[PDB]
Formats: structure tokens, C-alpha cells, sequence
RNA sequence: GGGAGUACGGUCGCAAGACUGAAACUCAAAGGAAUUGACGGGGGCCCGCACAAGCGGUGGAGCAUGUGGUUUAAUUCGAAGCAACGCGAAGAACCUUACCAGGUCUUGACAUCCUCUGACAAUCCUAGAGAUAGGACGUCCCCUUCGGGGGCAGAGUGACAGGUGGUGCAUGGUUGUCGUCAGCUCGUGUCGUGAGAUGUUGGGUUAAGUCCCGCAACGAGCGCAACCCUUGAUCUUAGUUGCCAGCAUUCAGUUGGGCACUCUAAGGUGACUGCCGGUGACAAACCGGAGGAAGGUGGGGAUGACGUCAAAUCAUCAUGCCCCUUAUGACCUGGGCUACACACGUGCUACAAUGGACAGAACAAAGGGCAGCGAAACCGCGAGGUUAAGCCAAUCCCACAAAUCUGUUCUCAGUUCGGAUCGCAGUCUGCAACUCGACUGCGUGAAGCUGGAAUCGCUAGUAAUCGCGGAUCAGCAUGCCGCG
RNA sequence: GGUCCGGUAGUUCAGUUGGUUAGAAUGCCUGCCUGUCACGCAGGAGGUCGCGGGUUCGAGUCCCGUCCGGACCGCCA
């Protein structure tokens, strides 16, 4: 018996759903074509890294917003590249689409880009120790207010699993007020299965 | 054995009755609501993640 | 936990005299409303019939008649289960006396329900019924087991 | 440490026995004290529909459903005390569906790569179930300084695809349980030598590790509370599809007119121990008042700590092995998961006159409705059918809530209770109702007349009854979810 | 070899006498209880009487023989 989500008790009241439109008649196919391009963007743009992006209904016209710094510098180089990929979104949805960057300065205290970020050192074969240890402390002098981090699997030991979890902080999750945000990440090696999962205190709301 | 009879699930059957409903991002049978051609499991999935525009946990 | 209650079938507050209590509100433990406030207020009336008095004077009168004042509970003590005394609440009595009126009154037996009733109610006012018959088992199981305090 | 204070030989004793006292063999422990948990038919406190005190139930009968056993060709697999057994299944005639019999295919329905044909398909014919034999038009785009590219399918093609096939004791990710119980920990410092202790104990306090007071402890964190939702009183704004106070009108408070009132939905007010008396050191708090719609977390919901159960899931996911791709991978027809000598679990219907039957009179939620909801009238005594108005919905419809109240008959029976199971005749859906739907008109009318030993839920809108919707979806609800 | 006994539920004993009825414990089965088992609590089936023959309206229970065992005797030179 494990804990609910965190932002999934904490969505519509205060946090957005990160899927701004209404529909009536067509909630299916636009939901599951949001899906779809979530899933082709997720996958197309891993390496550059995105936490979240949002869509917006107008017209029949779709529009996205994407987030994270280094989309940021898929601007530049990737300019031509934006519109490259666009392309393919528009060629999916059958209506052409809409996009906007936003950069997400202090990227140590977003959850998803933690959680890539552990999930990456864990892959190229660094040990948990290390990584997570470091990285609580890293996000914690970026300015958060309380961290927990997670991971589970075959940690090393691979005849049997266990689980681990660090901490320094204060992080209330049964407050229904905090800005408790939340992510996880699966990281897949030789030995086994491993998973991920990062939440961060970053304030209240008034 | 999944994907031949979701593949049958996408194509027309030989008659209107055949066509019985699975879920789409997660291809259970079972338990799908119209509302979103989804069933629980991955329907729960992103409904804790934000999508779904209009659903929220409910109580009273 | 601790000592709890409550009050509810409740007649007006001034002027008011026990046999209008119930002739507006009291009592009807027999199931849900309806079937209740009716199957009674006509019993009364049938032995305003059947006695030349006040329908309610027997009432009470019998009620007088069923009431105990002692009655005995189980304990357990070495391997004998004795039957102890104790004594009766005020509320006990009168919700206890009244339950065995309406249960022997669905026990008895005869054409219809409010004939039934109203045979006990005189059969208690007269001190030769089953009801009665119960309250004198326990007062004579009682204090032939009155050593046990 | 056992072997054993036993064996043998002696000295004692009348005897029981006492003193002296080996060994072979065998084990890597046997032990002392302290530490932390667990546990006791140990103690001291405190809690909970835990028990008492009440209501109605379960098993006794019929049936609905799940499970065990048996049965088969298969009765697809998973679940196994609480915490599995109207559970995965919010729906099995085919489909689902995996399993069984038969008939069939191989780079394979499905995905990327390689070369061609260029845009490729669909309708109809006999065998027909796949599919194949062939047909009648019968393989027909965008850009191209025309070379050829882009996408679209088809053919061949080797890499590959498939695994609801195993392994939840390889895992992720989820979920139950103790448990909404009040606990669980760390920073620094002290004491011990060390396991460790303190804080976290002692007084009361509450629901609480809640608070206050002491205290080698001082603090902090996760838990509790609150912050959230919702129902309870009201202020402002808004009056249409709502509401009609006063008026004219009507059977259609529909109209005319107006937001008066309800109601609707946003923003505030609100209850915060706030105030008074007492108790308590004055503290914390507790008792009683008043105001108050609401007084002492008002009610309910959401929230489920560190962790135990190798708890469940390989049926979303992936190392691991094997199955091969002329088979455990695939397509089609039919059968099954509904079998039935018995056993158990959970439910519905009753066993009757606080009733049956007939007639009249009522009061009313919260939801759903566009391959939808489907009005009115006509047809049928019925399930329904005909032709269909309005409604993308505070307008229309689903939708005539029942219990209840009134009146007539029935007169205690296996009965006008009960309605099981049966043959006949129909309605609906679906290509399709034998295995294997529901509903209806007849005829039928079974057991059952309060259920052993035992056992369960329930602290007031609760239990008990009474209906009404809704997910699943063509049809399939005594189940579940929700509403009054 | 003679005389006398008996032979019953799966096991042990009543009935076997009452010519006109097949019973009591244990065992076994189902359910409850317990986390499971064992106790324990509810319920339930059974033999149709060693074998064969005969009397009788009727044989378990009366009379015969056969099998089975058990008790007693089998002595005098």
C-alpha cells in the first residue's frame, strides 16, 4: 500500500493539467492525438530534454509550448530544425500546428529533468551513490526548500533488489497547499530494471 | 498474443456486431470507457500525469 | 466513552397530560411510520368500547401492572455462569415493560393486529397475561437468586 | 560441552548407596552479564459496533452469481484466513477467447531496412469457412532543366516481427494488509566500553509524539492537525431555458410584465475556545452557560508515516533461458469458459392479514440523451410496432419515483401467500437466441408456514425498508457505482 | 474322539427371552468451531443377523445338520 501521486491529487487545484482545451464530441481523438505528439516529441527531442509541454485548442489549430533550456538552444542551431520537426506535427494532426519555447531557468529544481538526469548517470554505469547524493545537494543549494529522491531495482546487488531513498530537507506531501512537483524516470541496464522517482519542495501557495 | 487482434480490432470484421472495443494507448479488452476509448490502468496513468483537460480527483 | 441519550417522540410542552402525550405523539415501537399511528389510536377505541371508562386509564394502568422493578443478568465467575440481581433504570423499566407488550402482541395470535393488543392491554390491566406471565418468571428467578447482590 | 559423576577396579555400608574416578566416540560450540524487540493463562493505564445493551440478518427452501471437487476434447488462465471465493470480468451466442476438434499460411495481420511496378484498390460471379481458380472497369498521385526524387500501395527479398509461453523468490510501475492506528526517525550534544540509552521518559491532557510543566538534553524531519472538496445560515452580483409576491388572462404562472421569493454559481461572512462562571497552580486543558444556522476536530469525503507479510500482478514492462518462425507464431468454421453425482462463499425472492388483490389520491432526487434521447396520437389486453413533434439539452425526452394515504373484497389454510420448474403462443435485438439472452400472454403451480451447532452489519437521517438513475453497451444486472 | 457354549453395524457388546420392532458405544461422513490440526458442538448412513434345511400367520431370537472357533473330559491296569 503506496502513496497517491502528488500531483495527481494536486492537479486543478492548484496546478494547470497541462492540456488547456475544451472539447465536447471530440474529446477521444483530440485526446488521443495529443498523446501522439506528446509521445513523438518526448522521443524525438530525449537528448535535448523537456520536461513538460503543454496544448492549446484554437480553430482547429493546434499550439504547443515547450519547456526546458536546451530546447533554448534548439533555436538556434535547430531553428531550421523547429520547423523541420513542426512539420512532421503538422503532417501527423492533418491541421497545421503552433509552437512556442519557454526556458526553464534553474533547471536542478525541475522533477522531470532530475529525474533524466539520474536516470542518465545510472545508465552510463555510475553508482547510485554517488549520482543521488550529489544530486540532492546540487538541487538544494539551486534553492529548493526540501528534497526526496528515490531508485529501485537490482542496485548493484543483482541477485536480489531493494529499495533507497535520500533526503535533507522539509517536504510535506500530505499538505494539500505545498508546490510538492513530481516526476519519475525508468533507467534500463544489464543487470536488471531500474526506476526513478524525484520530488522537490519548492513552495507554498498564497 | 496481442498485437494480431488489436490488429483485428482496427480492421472492419465481416459483420457490424464483431466489432468489439479495446483500449487504445494500452490494449486491454476490458473495462474502457467511451468517454475516452480508455481503460483504467493507462487512463489512471495520465490522469495522475495532467492530461485529460476536464478530470479532476473527485470527492465529496 | 462515557453515559449518552437522547429524548424525541415528544408531545407539546404546556398543558399537556399523559393521555394526549400519546394521543399526539409516544410510543408506536412497532416498525416503520404508518402501519402505526394507525393499528392504533382505534385499538384505544375498541376497549372504550369494551370497558365503560377512559381508554387510557387502562393503559397506564396496565403498564403498572408489567413493570418490574427487579431482574437478573449473566456473569461469569469460575465455571458456574451464576445469574447476579441488579435493580432497573427509570427509562429501563418503561422501555423494557412497553417492548414486551408489543412483542407478545405480535406473538399471540388471533384475527388481526389491533385486536391483539388491546386483548393484552386489558389482559395486563387484569393482572392474568403473558406479558404479566413473563414479569413474574423473572421476579420469582430473581430474588430466588437474591443472595448474589 | 556431551559421553558421565556413568563404565571398570578398589575402600566403606546390612542395604539403599557414598568416596576415589578413565576411556572410545562425537560437536564447534556449550556458557556469564548486559542490550534491543517479541511474547506471558504477568502487572498498571487507555482506545475501537470489540464486548455488553437493541434492530435486522446469514445458513432451513427456491433461484442469481463466485469458488472447491468431479467431468470432459476443452471446461483458457490469475486469485486461496483475516487481507481469495456478484474477485481480474464497468457484461462470454460469434466476436471477447488464450483453450479444444477440424480445415489452412509462412519475412508472416502487425514494424524498419533492400530491388522492382508504377499511385493502388473495390464491386459482383462458382466451391466458399478461411482462402484460393479465374474473371467483367478491372492495379488510374505531388514535384520534376524529365535525371530522378516525395508518398502511396502491390510483388520478391534476408536481416527480422510473435510470443495472454515460464519465472511477482530477477524487477520496474502499481495495489491490499496491520491502519487513519499513533507512532517512526535523524542533526548536535551527553552517559556507557559495547550492544546501546537520552531526546521519544515522568503530571495531567486530548483522538492524537495534542499541549503545557519538569527533565542532559537542545532542535529538526515524516506522521496528527490544518491548508482541499462537499452539506449545513446569510450578504453582494447575476435574473434565462428558472421563479411567478401583486395584477389581466388561461387547461398549457404557458403569456403580458418583474427578479419580489426559491433556485442557480462566483466572491465574502461565518465557529475561532471567541466570551461569562466553575474546576484545574494562573499553565495546558476539562465542565456548565449564553449568544448562535451551526460549540468544542458541527457532519461526511479526499489525504494512508517507517515498514511486515519473498502478500498479489511477467495479462502495461524488461536482462534471463528455452518455442520457433514448414511452430507454443498466425487466419477461418464449430464447441467453452454456462458441464453437474456433491461442498462452501456472497446475494435476490418468499414463508403472510402490520398481508394479497382491485380502484382512487398523492409527494419527487441525482444523472443520461446525436449511428442519441426519442413526444403526441393510432395498432396490440403484451412484450412492442406504425408514423414520428421537440431536444445538442435549468427549454425537449429519458421520466406516469414506489413505499405511503383513502376505500371494496378476501377470513387463516400450504391459502387469492409463495412463485420455482415446466408445455403452448408471441415481442425485441442481433446474419445468428439448440448448447447459450431478456421480456411478455396462457396453462401451470414446487419447496417453504421463521430455520440446529454456530455466525454477521449497524451508534440517528444510521440500520430497516422503498424505489430512481448510471459505467460496462445493439441484447444481456438479484452484481457494482451513485441518488433520494 | 466325546459333552457344553456361543458366531450379530467396519470394530466391541446388547436384542439373542418377548416367534409378530434389529439396537448401544466406537469408527466413518457433512457442517460449525480453530490461523491449521486435535478436543469439542450439531446433525447422518449402515448391518437385515456364520452357512444350509425344516415347523409357523410369522423365525434374528424355535428344531435340525454343516463350518468356525472357545470351555470341560479323555481314567483303572
Amino acid at each position: 500500500g503506496q502513496k497517491v501521486n502528488p500531483v495527481g491529487l494536486r492537479i486543478g487545484v492548484i496546478r494547470d493539467w497541462e492540456s488547456k482545451w475544451y472539447a465536447g464530441k471530440d474529446y477521444a481523438d483530440f485526446l488521443h492525438e495529443d498523446l501522439k505528439i506528446r509521445e513523438y516529441i518526448s522521443k524525438r527531442l530525449s537528448d535535448a530534454s523537456v520536461s513538460k509541454v503543454e496544448i492549446e485548442r484554437a480553430a482547429n489549430r493546434v499550439n504547443i509550448t515547450i519547456h526546458t533550456a536546451k530546447p533554448g538552444m534548439v533555436i538556434g542551431k535547430g531553428g531550421s530544425e523547429v520547423e523541420a520537426l513542426r512539420k512532421a506535427l503538422n503532417s501527423l494532426t492533418g491541421k497545421r500546428v503552433h509552437i512556442n519555447i519557454l526556458e526553464i531557468k534553474r533547471a536542478d529544481l525541475d522533477a522531470q529533468l532530475v529525474a533524466d538526469n539520474i536516470a542518465r548517470q545510472l545508465e552510463n554505469r555510475v553508482s547510485f551513490r554517488r549520482a543521488q547524493k550529489q544530486q540532492i545537494q546540487r538541487t538544494m543549494r539551486a534553492g529548493a526548500q526540501g528534497v526526496k529522491t528515490m531508485v529501485s531495482g537490482r542496485l548493484g546487488g543483482a541477485d536480489i533488489a531493494r529499495s533507497e531513498y535520500y533526503s535533507e530537507g522539509t517536504v510535506p506531501l500530505h499538505t494539500l497547499r505545498a508546490d510538492i512537483d513530481y516526476a519519475t524516470s525508468e533507467a534500463d541496464t544489464t543487470y536488471g530494471k531500474l526506476g526513478v522517482k524525484v520530488w522537490i519542495y519548492r513552495g507554498e501557495v498564497l | 498474443a496481442k498485437k494480431s487482434m488489436i490488429a483485428k480490432q482496427q480492421r472492419t470484421p465481416k459483420f457490424k456486431v464483431q466489432e468489439y472495443t479495446r483500449c487504445e494507448r494500452c490494449g486491454r479488452p476490458h473495462s474502457v470507457i467511451r468517454k475516452f476509448k480508455l481503460c483504467r490502468i493507462c487512463f489512471r496513468e495520465l490522469a495522475y500525469k495532467g492530461q485529460i483537460p476536464g478530470v479532476k480527483k473527485a470527492s465529496w | 466513552k462515557g453515559p449518552v441519550a437522547k429524548r424525541d417522540v415528544l408531545p407539546d410542552p404546556i398543558y399537556n397530560s399523559k393521555l394526549v402525550s400519546r394521543l399526539i405523539n409516544k410510543m408506536m415501537i412497532d416498525g416503520k411510520k404508518g402501519k402505526s399511528q394507525t393499528i392504533l389510536y382505534k385499538s384505544f377505541d375498541i376497549i372504550k368500547e369494551r370497558t365503560g371508562n377512559d381508554a387510557m386509564e387502562v393503559f397506564e394502568q396496565a403498564l403498572k401492572n408489567i413493570m418490574p422493578v427487579l431482574e437478573v443478568k449473566a456473569r461469569r465467575v469460575g465455571g458456574a455462569n451464576y445469574q447476579v440481581p441488579v435493580e432497573v433504570r427509570p427509562e429501563r423499566r418503561t422501555t423494557l415493560g412497553l417492548r414486551w407488550l408489543v412483542n407478545y402482541a405480535r406473538l399471540r395470535g388471533e384475527k388481526t393486529m389491533e385486536e391483539r393488543l388491546a386483548n393484552e392491554i386489558l389482559d395486563a390491566a387484569n393482572n392474568t397475561g403473558a406479558a404479566v406471565k413473563k414479569r413474574e418468571d423473572t421476579h420469582k428467578m430473581a430474588e430466588a437468586n437474591k443472595a448474589f447482590a
